[PDB]
């Protein structure tokens, strides 16, 4: 028995083999045969080590330095829907008509929609006509009650504006023709660098405040108990629960969940073919305007719409592109707001609290149109955001263990109530709060990685790991040493060119190592 | 006011919150597209990283080749990767490493994979992530691809009986000297075809075909039982077992030295381990390992090596061209990009007038280097071999050294008794690396005592020992069953815990998650809802026949009951005694059109 | 739309008709024929086969339920199982779950140095009759330690296992002690020399001054924490040298941080930090705290306090020789630095024992003295009141326990409510009966309840449950249920407000008619029972019609109708404005939807 040779392998193998040897047989017997000379083999490596030049540093006598950032404009607004300047009509939820081209509908009949008349002059915008003919042709849609659109001008325009062109056979090319067209390969547009973001603390700052409204994001049951484990397993996902449901980030993310479970669906039911998706989410309690305990509501809401372009997820890597028509009562700024074209729809009224009794007040009312594409893989990324819940839960569960182990007995409830974490800065003061509070900055956190999730993010996650390890050897006295600090510094600039949270987790990376420098020694100023 | 998140790592350690600073696992929306551009500036890097200039003409091909092996040449800015590789000092360091181990090692561990090949079955082959087909010339899973080869060898030359992983590379290799070859209908000639079987396509994660799988099989399984006896291999298994790795090493360390000398920790990491690993290397190491074996094993050992020697590279999807005001845009493949280099852009044509000799009709000979993420055992252990080393320079100094090596992630631990002596080190270890091409970052790669350190994502310190390889399913990509892929995944967050990657609370928020997952995908919701889907319509009927409600199954409004300390066991067995007979013999009823064996697939 | 395949003959043989009710389940076929498969189709017995085969995973299903659940405790380092071992014991937690060993000692130590600890404390209320009120509790305290009912004045001594509370509380007894110490959690012992007490000030903020005690002599002792031994040798408010035999970062920085208190070594015995300013209390709510125990309390808030304590010990550079004994400021076994007067090494420091009993004496704070001083235990010494269920217990005496929580307070209303109907004149069924409500408005257990109920908005409660009270009485339409339920809330004065849907106590509880909840809920086919946090509760009679009427106990002037969807949904508010024959839909809780109609 042997695996019986061929030819053609036997000359392949002959061939290819190292350069003094010709021949199989002659590389095997000098195989078989090595011995060991370490003489010449410690000669060898000392010879490398004296060509080679590795340099070795130790971070004490040779620092970092703050990280320079690109200039320019900057950075503005890039998620998809509106976080902190939105606003949303409200109306109560039927178990028998909970689906998005029924809600859509019965939010129309009341003519509150139809009210919405945006003039033709806009704010600050590019192509105010299609948007506004698209946004007549939507309310007509939905007047027939079927949430298709026939015409296809609008659509098909600001679908292609991205890119679309003829194309010539490789076959029926010359060099006269060449030469009329004036063809050349197509030079990529490299993206643009921007400036520090003016604007990310203040969406933080309303994330982490309380909705009136709370059960934006749906949950499953929770199975039996059989000992203490799982009874203290159910105690802290209660508690935690209980703090992070109620946050102006659960809203946003019950709603991109319940917008992709919608978008998801009309990709593979009507591929080709231009529908109308709702903006919506679902609530289940409120707080009392005379109590600030919680209350039963059941409640459907509508921030806005969003259109579908053709949509076949199969080819260009499965992208497809969207329209977005989004309420608000906050007049835009030129910078954040630059992708938005705006317009003014009417007034409307807010409603509040008036002793026993609830009163209106009537308001203007905005309209914010842009455009934007997605994929399915955003889809399947989107509709995958309750594990925003799971990290945040881990990271709370770490520290109440970690301790209850070094005193040996439960301490959830006192670290929860008692612990302080350090959250920022007030009057070039620090401030803290219990644990029970961070949990909305490390669930914002996490969300915000969920959505500006890129390369760059890739990259800059990868790398402050080591600025990172290296502060934390510095806190406890040991003298870290690297190879090339500038090296890494320029990796890290590089992959900043516009993404929100890169440039603005850039900026507070480098405020983390000035106020340390006060007790660390790594560090220039 | 302004919200620093960062503050926390002040008066907190970084293994309890260092997981806040990556994103959650999941399929990444980057989907960056192989297209030519990238590949040619791999191949690029990979003939520069070749520190020399010879070539040889061949006879099977009358193309060059660049022999990059034992040739060594331009020593200057050797800081930078290289890829000619020492053969001696190669085969001193398995003389070292089997003198360690013992004699009849390598011959045990190659005896143990030969047996288990012969008795395994060739139909093995089907389960890999993914293959390159040679006749549609496309990606497919390994399955499609083997009844392809087997149903064109049926039409061209008779069925293959062999029902063997032997036979079929013998039937392989019979091929390789066929001239005229059939599928369905087309035939092709003798160097097509050996072209197409040495064919790649970048999925630039490497996918080749499946003439050289078995070959490749068998080459993993000899480094994978070779690398179960070494105690600095990480690769095989991670998590329990890989912390009683760690802290055995940690603690033979500090019993070993004395009390004179300082140690210290270095987190490494390889850079561009795909481009400076060779075959011919790897196959003079094959040789010397099975130097006193049956020469079956010599001559098996030696397929896959050669094959990879020689491998063309299929070019991505061609440029494209366009006017000024790009109202017209013409489309070109890669074999025609040599016909209009006088348009393509400098930095483009620079990058392609240089390769030119190597194309054929559309790829590249690439005669070396490593792309695929195969052979990794085999790279692990040829970095145990360089850990391995030691001589009386050292001893003399009284210093040495140690650690882990993963695929291309090391930890280094060396000893010395003085501040300098540790310098001289880290140098002969870097010299000793670089002989054969096993190359170290320098932006990338830092040190410091020993209590501090990174491997795998696992940051070690003196205590809390922090994972972050939390893993999840996905149904939608991969639809199954509606009796399997629950039990599955809670199979695989048993197994997290087990890896402490996962935590109670955690596991049962995860647990709460993927369950609603699932029946999102398969469009399933309980009963207490008020749900009008088409599934549940005939729930909401059929439903007020039954009263064990909570025998039900999830796919049919059921509710969950399995938790902890019950995700080994599946919920069917966990409702069989309290499922309504009725329902249970209506399920469990073989004589249906249709792991637990359930009226639940979706063949 | 009918990607999944199937047989042909097996379909007509089990006669699956498509579009069953529209849906066409189908060779291929959809996933909803699975469904009409499962729910109307044949019937076989294999039960017995399936088991068979499948006996690995049932056998694996009957073990997991054979076992007897355990307690679980965070803690570090310092086959059968191997199938469980993920939900066994992690790294930071650990479950002693059994399967069938069973030996009761360790876990009655526990209980009795956790009942000691309490009773100690509980002693810790006056100033002048401590020693009577702790014998007293003793006295008064019997327990079913195990197995056997034992009283708590014969096992503090009857067993041997040293502890700052077992101590404290035998000195009472006048029993044997073993020469064993507490300085906090930690123990300590001594080894040789002696001293006397001597005085000396501290300030704080700079101004201040406060006096403490030390020794001036030298005396050598041994300190013992949690995984870590120790020597050392104190001399004149400062400690000269230290050795370390147990290596563990946390453990070896408290420990040396504590012997550092017992030496009272450190700048900080000068002045004080700038947080003790903060409080400047070395006082309890009435009593006096010496200087160590308020550093102590000070550690145990943060690390950081324990790092500034360290580093007021000097730190310079290790020489050659001594790295393999060095020690770090985060307990790094070795390093390029160190700190003064420290020594490391592996094994455990061999600890001496001691054959010489003695008895102490008790002192106004309870601090017991054997002599020339040297304290040996105190309450200081404890940590902080910690609640914890007492079982095989019995406590007597007052100060027992407080047994009074606002759940408790609303359990026994409920019951009082409960046995109230006591089947007989002037109870709830004659005055149902006779239709006398007002009465019900004015009963002894409604003012009892009442103190509990929410003082700001109770007139709208009352309201509301004077309503549903009323229009289910003089109909005759009711449901004792809902009625005990809302009883409670129909003392004080109607008012006018806006309602919600919720009843709201005082300890931010609620309830709400028409739904369960776990304060309070119920159910048919065993309305005989009343829940209360699980607690089931009988009625004094039996009932089978009276509770089926509920339509009047879900809302205050509606009933509930035949289901409309066409009727619209609203909320509680727009109620108001709505008029006859006008049905409307509404929730009445989670996804439960019910339609009304007013009258």
């Amino acid at each position: 028995i042997e695996m019986k040779k061929g030819k053609t392998f036997l000359e392949l193998r002959d061939e290819s083999v190292p350069l003094p040897f010709q021949t199989y047989e002659q590389m095997k017997d000098y195989c078989e045969k090595f011995k060991g000379n370490p003489r010449e083999l410690a000669s060898k490596v000392s010879q490398m080590q004296s060509n080679i030049k590795l340099p070795i540093k130790h971070y004490e006598q040779n620092k970092f330095r703050q990280i320079r950032l690109p200039k320019g404009p900057m950075a503005p607004y890039t998620h998809k829907f509106l976080m902190e300047e939105a606003w949303m009509f409200t109306k109560i939820s039927d178990p028998e008509r909970s689906r998005a081209g029924e809600i859509l509908i019965d939010f129309f009949k009341k003519g509150n929609l139809s009210a919405i008349r945006p003039k033709d002059k806009p704010l600050q915008g590019k192509y105010p006509i299609h948007y506004k003919n698209l946004w007549n042709q939507i309310k007509a849609a939905i007047a027939d009650r079927t949430m298709v659109i026939n015409e296809n001008d609008h659509s098909e325009f600001l679908g292609g504006i991205g890119r679309a062109s003829k194309k010539i056979p490789e076959i029926s090319l010359t060099q006269d023709v060449i030469t009329t067209e004036g063809l050349k390969q197509s030079e990529n547009k490299l993206p643009e660098p921007r400036s520090f973001p003016r604007w990310f603390n203040a969406e933080w700052m309303w994330a982490i405040k309380d909705s009136d409204l709370t059960g934006w994001v749906p949950m499953a049951e929770y199975p039996p108990a059989d000992n203490e484990l799982e009874d203290y397993a159910e105690h802290l996902n209660k508690t935690m629960e209980g703090v992070l449901q109620g946050t102006n980030c659960a809203r946003e993310m019950g709603k991109c969940i319940l917008t992709v479970g919608a978008l998801m669906t009309e990709c593979r039911l009507f591929p080709g073919k231009i529908k109308v998706v709702p903006i919506y989410a679902r609530s289940k309690e409120r707080k009392s305007m005379q109590e600030g305990l919680p209350v039963p509501s059941e409640m459907d809401c509508l921030f806005g719409i969003c259109v579908k372009s053709k949509s076949h997820l199969n080819k260009d890597d499965g992208m497809y592109t969207i329209i977005t028509f989004e309420f608000s009562i906050r007049e835009p700024n030129l910078e954040k707001h630059q992708k938005y074209t705006v317009f003014e729809a009417g007034h409307t009224t807010v409603r509040m609290k008036k002793g026993e009794s609830v009163i209106g007040r009537e308001v203007p009312l905005y309209l914010y149109c842009r455009t934007t594409a997605l994929s399915k893989i955003k889809n399947d990324w989107l509709s995958k955001a309750r594990r925003c819940f799971i990290t945040t839960m881990d990271t709370v569960e770490t520290i109440c263990l970690r301790e209850s182990a070094k005193a040996e007995e439960n301490l959830v409830e006192k670290t929860l109530n008692e612990k302080q974490m350090w959250i920022g800065k007030k009057n070039g003061e620090l401030i803290a709060q219990p644990l029970r509070e961070a949990l909305r900055v490390q669930l914002v956190q996490q969300f915000y990685f969920c959505i500006y999730n890129d390369s760059q993010l890739e990259g800059f996650c990868n790398e402050q790991k080591k600025i990172l390890m290296a502060l934390e050897g510095d806190k406890k006295n040991k003298s870290s040493f690297g190879f090339n600090p500038e090296g890494l510094l320029e990796k890290i600039e590089e992959c900043l060119i516009n993404n929100p949270m890169c440039l603005f987790m850039a900026q507070r990376l480098n405020e983390l190592v000035i106020e340390a420098s006060k007790r660390g020694a790594k560090f220039f100023k | 006011m302004e919200i620093n998140p960062y503050l926390m790592f002040l008066n907190n350690d970084v293994t309890s919150l260092i997981s806040t600073t990556y994103p959650y696992t999941g399929p990444p929306p980057m989907s960056h597209g192989s297209s030519t551009k990238y590949t040619l500036e791999t191949i690029k890097r990979t003939y520069d990283y070749s520190r020399t200039s010879v070539e040889k003409t061949s006879k099977v091909f009358n193309i060059p080749r660049r022999k990059f092996c034992n040739c060594l040449e331009d020593k200057d800015e050797l800081v930078k990767p290289t890829g000619n590789v020492d053969i001696s000092s190669l085969l001193g360091l398995a003389e070292m490493m089997e003198k360690r181990m013992g004699e009849g090692f390598f011959k045990h561990c190659v005896m143990e994979a030969e047996t288990e090949i012969l008795k395994m079955h060739f139909s093995r082959l089907t389960e890999g992530r993914q293959t390159y087909d040679w006749t549609s010339e496309r990606n497919m899973p390994a399955a499609t691809a083997l009844q392809l080869t087997v149903d064109a060898i049926k039409e061209t030359e008779g069925p293959f009986k062999g029902t063997t992983m032997l036979e079929y590379c013998n039937k392989m290799i019979e091929m390789l000297d066929w001239k005229e070859i059939k599928f369905k209908i087309d035939s092709i000639k003798h160097d097509e075809f050996l072209i197409r079987a040495l064919t790649i396509n970048t999925m630039a994660i490497a996918t080749p075909g499946m003439i050289v799988r078995p070959f490749s099989k068998i080459v993993e399984t000899v480094a994978q039982k070779i690398c179960e006896k070494l105690k600095e291999s990480g690769l095989p298994v991670g998590g329990n077992e890989k912390k009683a790795k760690l802290k055995t090493t940690v603690t033979s360390l500090n019993a070993r030295m004395n009390s004179d000398q300082f140690a210290v920790n270095i987190t490494g990491d390889n850079s561009k381990w795909n481009e400076c690993q060779q075959p011919e290397a790897y196959l003079a190491l094959l040789a010397y390992i099975t130097k006193d074996s049956s020469d079956l094993m010599k001559d098996l050992c030696s397929v896959a090596p050669v094959l990879f020697c020689n491998k063309f590279v299929k070019l991505g999807q061609g440029i494209r061209l366009s006017n000024k005001r790009k109202t017209k845009e013409v489309i070109i493949k890669a074999e025609k990009m040599g016909k209009y280099k006088n348009l393509m852009r400098e930095e483009y044509k620079n990058l392609f007038e240089p390769l030119e000799k190597y194309i054929q009709k559309d790829v590249c000979f690439l005669p070396g280097g490593m792309l695929m993420g195969m052979f990794n055992m085999l790279s692990t252990v040829l970095g145990v071999s360089t850990l391995c080393y030691m001589d009386e320079e050292l001893k003399a100094k009284g210093c040495f050294w140690t650690g882990l090596q993963s695929s291309d992630d090391f930890v280094l631990f060396a000893v010395a008794s003085n501040w300098s002596n540790i310098h001289w080190t880290i140098r002969r270890f870097n010299a000793v690396c670089k002989l054969i091409g096993i190359n170290m970052s320098l932006e990338k790669s830092y040190g410091s005592l020993p209590e501090l350190f990174e491997f795998t994502s696992m940051f070690f310190d003196g205590e809390f020992v922090s994972n972050l390889a939390m893993e999840l399913p996905a149904f939608t990509t991969a639809g199954v069953n509606e009796g399997v892929d629950f039990t599955a995944a809670m199979s695989i967050i048993k197994t997290n815990m087990i890896n402490n990657s996962l935590s109670p609370s955690t596991a049962l928020m995860a647990l709460r998650i993927c369950l609603q997952e699932f029946r999102a995908t398969y469009r399933v919701h309980p009963w207490d809802s008020r749900v009008k889907g088409g599934r549940m319509k005939i729930i909401n009927e059929f439903i007020k026949t039954i009263e064990n409600k909570d025998g039900l199954l999830i796919a049919d409004g059921g509710k969950l009951m399995n938790n902890i300390s019950t995700l080994h066991i599946p919920e069917e067995v966990l409702k069989f005694e309290k499922m309504d007979e009725q329902y249970r013999n209506r399920v469990f009823n073989p004589k249906n059109p249709f792991a637990v064996v359930s009226t639940h697939s979706f063949r | 739309k009918f990607p999944i395949i199937a047989n042909k003959r097996m379909l007509e043989e089990a006669q699956i008709p498509k579009e069953h009710n529209n849906v066409a389940l189908w060779v291929l076929a959809s996933a909803s024929c699975i469904n009409y498969w499962n729910f109307c189709g044949p019937c076989v017995n294999n039960s017995e086969v399936i088991k068979e085969v499948y006996k690995s995973r049932f056998g694996r299903l009957e073990r997991r339920k054979e076992i007897m659940w355990k307690e679980l405790r965070f803690t570090l380092v310092d086959p059968e199982r191997m199938e469980l071992i993920h939900a066994l014991g992690g790294e930071t937690w650990i479950q002693e779950a059994n399967t069938a060993g069973i030996s009761n000692v360790d876990q009655r130590k526990n209980d009795i140095r956790a009942v000691c600890r309490k009773v100690c404390l509980a002693a810790n209320a006056s100033i002048m009759n401590a020693k009577s009120k702790l014998v007293e509790y003793i006295k008064s305290t019997s327990m079913r330690i195990g197995e056997t009912e034992r009283k708590l004045e014969e096992l503090i001594l009857e067993t041997d296992d040293v502890s700052p509370e077992v101590t404290l509380c035998k000195s009472a007894l006048g029993g044997q002690l073993g020469k064993t110490l507490s300085f906090g959690p930690m123990l300590l012992k001594k080894i040789s020399g002696s001293g006397v007490k001597v005085k000396d000030t501290v300030y704080i903020q700079g101004v201040r001054a406060v006096q403490f005690e030390y020794w001036s002599e030298q005396e050598e002792f041994y300190g013992e924490y949690k995984s870590a031994t120790a020597l050392f040798s104190r001399k004149e408010r400062s400690l000269e040298w230290i050795t370390i035999g147990g290596g563990i970062n946390e453990d070896r920085k408290r420990l040396l941080a504590m012997c550092m208190i017992f030496c009272r070594d450190g700048d900080y015995f000068k002045d004080a930090p700038a947080t003790i300013t903060m409080a400047d209390l070395s006082t309890k709510l009435g009593r006096e705290i010496p200087y160590q125990y308020v550093m102590m309390n000070w550690i145990q808030k943060s690390e950081d306090n324990l790092e500034a304590l360290l580093y007021s010990r000097g730190i310079v550079e290790t020489n050659p020789g001594k790295m393999g004994s060095s020690m770090g400021i985060d307990g790094s076994k070795r390093a390029i630095k160190s700190l003064r007067a420290v020594t490391i090494q592996s094994g455990k420091i061999d600890m001496p024992e001691s054959k010489e009993k003695i008895h102490l004496e008790l002192s106004d704070n309870l601090e017991a003295f054997d002599s020339s001083g040297r304290i040996v235990a105190t309450i200081l010494d404890l940590p902080s009141d910690k609640k914890v269920t007492f079982q095989d217990v019995s406590f007597q005496h007052p100060d027992l326990a407080v047994l009074r929580d606002e759940k408790t307070a609303i359990t026994k209303g409920y019951e009082a409510l409960i046995k109230r109907l006591g089947t007989g004149d002037n109870d709830i069924p004659s005055l149902i009966a006779k239709k006398d409500y007002l009465s019900l408005y004015n009963l002894p257990e409604v003012k009892l309840m009442a103190p509990l109920i929410r003082p700001n908005r109770k007139g709208v409660y009352s309201r509301v449950a004077r309503k549903l009270v009323s229009t289910q009485v003089t109909t005759g339409h009711y449901s004792l249920h809902e009625l005990i339920k809302v009883l409670p809330f129909t003392y004080f004065a109607p008012k006018q407000g806006m309602f919600e849907g919720r009843l709201f106590f005082s300890n931010d509880s609620f309830v709400e008619p028409g739904v369960n909840n776990n304060v309070f809920s119920w159910s048919k086919a065993d309305s005989s029972k009343i829940y209360c946090h699980g607690i089931a509760i009988r009625v004094p009679l039996v009932v089978g019609d009276e509770h089926m009427d509920t339509s009047l106990a879900l809302l205050e002037g509606f009933s509930v109708c035949e289901n409309d969807p066409r009727a619209p949904m609203v909320t509680r508010q727009d109620l108001i404005d709505v008029g006859f024959g006008q049905k409307v839909r509404l929730f009445v809780g989670q996804g439960s939807v019910r339609t009304f109609k007013r009258t």
